[PDB]
């Protein structure tokens, strides 16, 4: 029918969307799919323009072998209805009316593929996975990050206590807790100098470059821009924003400046539950990671894999693959349901958080390798000797996964020996990890 | 099928679609506006009857919102028909003029209804 | 507990969450209860600040007499945790991370009482219902809205040629569709040129003012303020923004410029669906309604009630009145979990849209009332002379719903007479509903 | 010159209540007060921009009225809009605003605004063509104990240097001649190049303004239509007479309390030129002008009843 | 209760409120004039009558301002007959014209007195 | 009366104001408490809009037991007539014209109680003692 076309072939200059669809009691696949179809694109007097130049087409049902109604409908969009670079216009015309049609019961979008004549009108990445490790001459072995703690509550003076200890020790950056913007018990520009204080003299002392991602998260896109301009303005390396609160119009205002202005763009994926986790109405991670690689962050938060059977852990890898790389063909074991040609865009660098403790470190430094950010926040901070061995601790600990991975040794069996053998010349590592010894030794 | 007129359909906004009113319609118009509380208050215009930018284009200024204030707002009217006596001074005192009613919500400092009342000829 | 206090006491500027949560298999309400509150506020060395001063408090639970699992958490956040002035940091601290927190299963927000000394570090709305009428000297009836339809595909002359015929058949507003940016076949400047034109010309042809929602909603925030400032420079009434796939931050600065230079601003949910449409898990819509009022616009799309059964109808009466009053008192029937005090901040006029016919007219005058825009899109265009008498049947349709609730009439009964004595005098009308005479004369 | 006023006190009108009004109504008043004669109505002193009544609404719904009120006087009119604000850029965006929609004046409450920000409106209004309208706001906390403070001519003083082109100088109605000497030592300071010293009127220090322009005196509260001969005699042409509770008071409404204070002043003025003397005749004067002006009639009907 | 009239009272400022002067009140304003000292001149105008803003509306450009001098200032006039002569002069010569007499302090270099003396047909 | 209302129970978003008030010579301290009242807030077509929303209320008199006249009145004022984040409005509003009343002999404002609501509107310090240190 108008909007079920099996018929289809599609243009390499199209968008095609993977929706899941569960249709209501007694609704067919078919109208299903083409509801989703039509409602993402169009209506009416197309005798005086044309409907099938700018219609949708539902192209393809699947029936996803184990659920109720499940099916999965692919839709194909026209490149023309499509504003160049608006990740906003990309999202209200794909995502903006049809879950709440109501001959739907939920709907969830699982993946897009965007085609090259698309990615090339988006800046992506203000620097990416290359450039960042030149900036700041880091190679071989993921960067580490720490989480400054509590979340709010502290002060400016203290806060940058907490990063400068922290950063002596060895990690490479300290994190402006995702809703630290500018309040009563800390407003930003303190926070940006005493922290600027601190990372420089974190840095002078190590030897090491050091980065604490300001966070410029403000509630217009004028206030956002003006803690840009004075990190700028102190010369430190990196911002972060909080894009899915701040939204993606002022994201992509972010990280224009950022390329512009030299200064790396941090994400936190901050309200992503509300909109991914539920299995069967929303929009999937990957769909939301990859809006975030196109409208551009050179970090961003991609969970954790502590705790996650094989079956979860791959549909991580299916995304972080989309986030760091050029070309990945479908696959639809971890969800990837559609080759993606990212034509050069650079590549996010992922961010493990939450729960990483420093006997983890074998298993994230062999699921993600070399290219992430693993974050401890507990991990520093909870070490009972104080945060800077907290952070050698956390140091040693993943020099000797690295070394190790380059002896061939086997991180996924070795791990606990690894670690184990790493705490006998390290009184920080060996405090660190020595309830663990309790339960595992 | 037919086209609506280009010309000579000027209106007055609230009711000015319906036919135009009769004196008992008009009067039930006053009544509700009475029966809510709202201080009836009349207004007339014997020359631009209809929106202009004359002074400035800015985003919302408009000239010819205004109109003059036919005597006071008749504070305490208890019936209808005082309102009605006054359209038919209005009327015979300003046979070019465009009178209405208008009827304020001194609580919500809203005005809250208008409809036109008397227009000259041909309108 | 630490985070679970029924003990507690509720301080006048202290936010209130009553969130619907739905715990695990073995998670008593009280430990779900509590670990919402403790991860929408805090964690550590609370002894060189002080945990108490800035923790989440959950100091409620009640149990939903109907369903499973779930509870209504009562959670109450001190003011020093927000940002002034930011919805941004509302959200980020309140939905940032609780609803993807594994003991649970579900979580959805329900309602947020935001104190007056809160209310009052924001501007709301640039103009507000009273302001509006005033501006456009539009009294004592429903304002009418249009549609312009198809979505994408038409050119900007064409669009333009839509608008003037729509206008000048009665309708006040015409409606740049949610997803028409600037794309391929219609530029902005072209279609706000062409739309000035219509607009202008329809205005001097009626002698009533018009507005066409010139939409401003771009992929950076610099493009937006852009296409807002050319609007402001033809001297037209309104422009319309995108605010959910805009973004909190950009809205924010939209309303601060409409403020400043005298534009209304109507507001459009796209994307709503795929946060508010589970009951189980997301926020629900009256908590995305008090941000916008919070963030600002003049008109928001408030759904329409054609089609709803009394129960729906009363939340979202529940939530029309939370967008146009100073004070709504607790009223757990329309989903009113909190009394809210306003402060004066000024009212959202509410739109109803989608699936609004003629004959609709008399419910909808009765349901919304007068402080309300109807918005016909396939019933202005749908009908068969043509838009411009669509217009006229829908503006005598409804100053006849006026004229008869005035004279007492009952627009509950007498409805489907109302209409009915109306298309005596009225080809237009007539015509609008001939199928509906068939079913229902 | 500007404004084409000239033989006659220009008249002001202040629109009430003082808080409380919205934007579209306040615009009302004004349309409606100065089509009727008056040649000024006042944003009331402290609305500045509040949740009743934000300014730039307030000013285009004046900027509406007065111009209504002009093109079908045929005289030119002015509303003074407060720009007095919490910053000193936002009191220069609302003057700039008003220089926008080529309104000619604005107002400022030098006091409580401040010196500082009253000399940075001053030299906008100068550079921008806008004149200045000063109220007094705060005076009495500092000059009314005569014991302690600064007298209101040394604060007059300062706003002429300060800048502004009227400024509130207070009503006589009701003061004692030794009251009405002090008043006029310091409007004479407002308008005048050369005051010589004179103790009687407090004038401690002779002074040359060396050509500094004067600044027109309003006469404000209290004033009623039976106060304008006396108002006409003690100040002359060279000021504005400002009737709140007059205009707005008038039984009839506004217009015609406009007209009621339009007629009675012209002729307290045309007597003045035929020599009659508003010290004496003024209660007849009045009365004989009552004659052809029901406006003017209504306007003083309890007033008959005390005094004819 | 009267409403003032909304339409047809345009006004000239100064005195243009009272009842038109008689000649005998027009001569004793002229005779003032003369009196404190000050220059009488006459000016006169048959187009715009009223101000309006054709050429600039920056705050306090008006058009309209200005009109024609009848004549010269009639410096050293002693008798106020002299400048009443010459309304009935300026009347006759121009019918279609609204007359005025301004009176100048040279010493304060401020104009002092305006009042209309003459106006055309329903005006 | 009108302005002086005992009844009153102050709301939580009000700027009260002690102001210490010597009337004259034969005006009830009643009278010179509403005045006050009066005189820092309202006058008219508040059946256009409300007077009793916008009103200042004179809801206490003190009597200064030491001095001859004195006595505290306390006056009630609503958020609604502040402009957020304007100190120069607040005086305005509240010192701007009482204090030069006829019936009053001197007037002096004691004290000011600024509701979290309208504190919230200002930034205040730049930095503040903590940060400064
Ligand atoms: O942003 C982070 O770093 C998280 O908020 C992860 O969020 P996502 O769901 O948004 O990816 C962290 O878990 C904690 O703040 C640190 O955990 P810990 O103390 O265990 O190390
Ligand atoms: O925005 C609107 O106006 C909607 O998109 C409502 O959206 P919400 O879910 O976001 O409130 C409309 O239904 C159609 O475009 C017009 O419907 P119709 O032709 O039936 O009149
Ligand atoms: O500014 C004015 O115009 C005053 O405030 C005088 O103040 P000053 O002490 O500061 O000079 C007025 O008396 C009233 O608002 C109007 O009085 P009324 O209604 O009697 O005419």
């Amino acid at each position: 029918l108008t909007y079920y076309t099996p018929e289809y072939q599609t243009k390499d200059t199209d968008i095609l969307a993977a929706f899941r669809v569960t249709p209501q009691p007694g609704v067919p696949p078919e109208e299903a799919g083409a509801a989703v179809a039509a409602e993402s694109s169009t209506v009416w007097t197309d005798g005086l323009t044309s409907l099938d130049r700018y219609k949708g087409r539902c192209y393809r049902i699947e029936r996803v072998v184990g659920e109720k109604d499940q099916y999965i409908a692919y839709v194909a969009y026209p490149l023309d209805l499509f504003e160049e670079g608006s990740v906003t216009n990309m999202f209200t015309s794909i995502v903006g009316n049809v879950f709440g049609f109501k001959a739907l019961r939920a709907l969830r979008l699982e993946d897009l593929r965007i085609p090259p004549a698309y990615v090339k009108t988006f800046q992506g990445p203000p620097h990416g996975i290359q450039v960042e490790r030149d900036k700041l001459n880091k190679y071989g072995r993921p960067l580490l990050g720490c989480t400054i703690k509590p979340k709010l509550g502290l002060s400016a003076k203290n806060y940058g206590r907490a990063v400068y200890e922290c950063l002596r020790g060895g990690l490479d950056f300290t994190k402006d807790d995702e809703n630290v913007n500018s309040q009563p018990f800390m407003r930003w520009r303190d926070r940006f100098l005493f922290c600027a204080e601190a990372l420089y003299k974190a840095q002078a002392e190590t030897g090491e470059i050091k980065g604490h991602y300001l966070n410029a998260t403000a509630g217009t896109c004028e206030e956002m821009i003006k803690r840009a301009v004075f990190a700028r303005e102190l010369g430190v390396p990196i911002v972060m924003h909080d894009y899915l609160t701040g939204g993606f119009t002022a994201n992509t205002s972010l990280a224009h400046y950022c390329r512009d202005n030299g200064l790396l763009l941090h994400i936190h994926r901050a309200m992503h539950a509300v909109i991914d986790r539920q299995k069967n109405h929303g929009i999937h991670f990957r769909v939301l990671a990859k809006a975030l690689r196109m409208s551009g962050g050179d970090h961003i938060h991609s969970g954790t894999v502590v705790g996650k059977l094989e079956g979860e852990r791959d549909i991580t890898l299916g995304f972080v693959d989309l986030l760091r790389d050029d070309f990945v063909e479908q696959d639809r074991s971890r969800g990837i349901y559609f080759t993606q040609d990212w034509v050069s865009l650079p590549g996010v660098l992922p961010v493990a958080s939450g729960g990483i403790h420093v006997w983890h470190m074998p298993a994230l430094t062999e699921i993600f390798g070399d290219d992430s950010v693993l974050q401890f926040g507990g991990g520093t901070l909870g070490h009972p000797w104080g945060n800077a061995p907290g952070a050698v601790a956390n140091r040693v600990a993943l020099e000797a996964c690295v070394k190790a991975r380059n002896e061939g040794r086997d991180l996924a069996q070795e791990g606990n020996e690894i670690i184990r053998e790493a705490c006998k010349w390290s009184p920080e590592l060996a405090a660190a990890c020595e309830v663990w010894k309790e339960i595992v030794f | 099928m037919q086209v609506w007129p280009p010309i000579n359909k000027k209106k007055y906004e609230t009711l000015s679609y319906l036919p135009d009113l009769s004196q008992e319609q008009l009067l039930s118009e006053v009544e509700y506006l009475l029966k809510n509380g709202w201080v009836p208050c009349l207004e007339f215009e014997t020359e631009h009857g209809f929106v202009y930018r004359e002074n400035n284009k800015s985003p919302g200024y408009y000239d010819g919102r205004y109109w003059t204030m036919w005597k006071l707002p008749m504070f305490g009217c208890t019936d209808a028909t005082q309102v009605l006596a006054e359209v038919e001074e209005a009327k015979k005192a300003y046979p070019q003029a465009w009178i209405r009613i208008i009827g304020f919500d001194n609580v919500r400092q809203v005005q809250c209804i208008s409809f036109i009342a008397y227009k000259p000829e041909g309108y």
